[PDB]
């Protein structure tokens, strides 16, 4: 199959944590499957951010409120044609 | 001469019964990846997509 094919041919975004998953399943048996639950979390969460998107909307959620909103390193955005300029 | 010929009976259908639980129990049983999957390449990890792959890309 094209199990772990990515567009270029190489592997996907997920290969390596669902490598990890199929490690965990092929030394184990049934009755004893419960314990590489995490992996197969970190596989779908992997595939569809979920928990991130959570984390994320948490920290929204308290940015939005703050007056003073941002003392930090903060982050530029730059036109495409200016990447190098200065 | 009878109760001999009953015991042979009784005793040749509870040996059908032992065998059918047995092979009751037989398919309920868990069974190897290479036994339910194909022989050849035992190992169910993947490995696939070889050519622009990434090294630290295995787990």
């Amino acid at each position: 199959t094209a199990a772990g094919i990515s567009l270029t041919g190489g592997r996907n975004r997920c290969f390596s944590e669902w490598q990890s998953f199929m490690h965990c399943t092929a030394k184990t048996d049934a009755k004893s499957r419960a314990q590489c639950l995490p992996n197969f979390e970190d596989y779908m969460e992997c595939l569809h951010h979920t928990k991130e998107k959570a984390r994320l909307r948490e920290i929204e959620s308290v940015l939005k409120q703050k007056k003073e909103g941002l003392e930090a390193p903060p982050v530029k955005v730059i036109p495409v044609k200016a990447i190098g300029l200065v | 001469d009878i109760l001999n010929e009953e015991a042979k009976i009784v005793q040749a259908l509870n040996n059908q019964r032992e065998l059918t639980i047995k092979m009751h129990e037989l398919k309920r049983e868990e069974k190897d990846y290479a036994h339910s999957y194909s022989p050849l390449f035992s190992d169910p990890v993947p490995q696939g997509g070889s050519i622009g792959k990434a090294p630290g890309s295995s787990r």
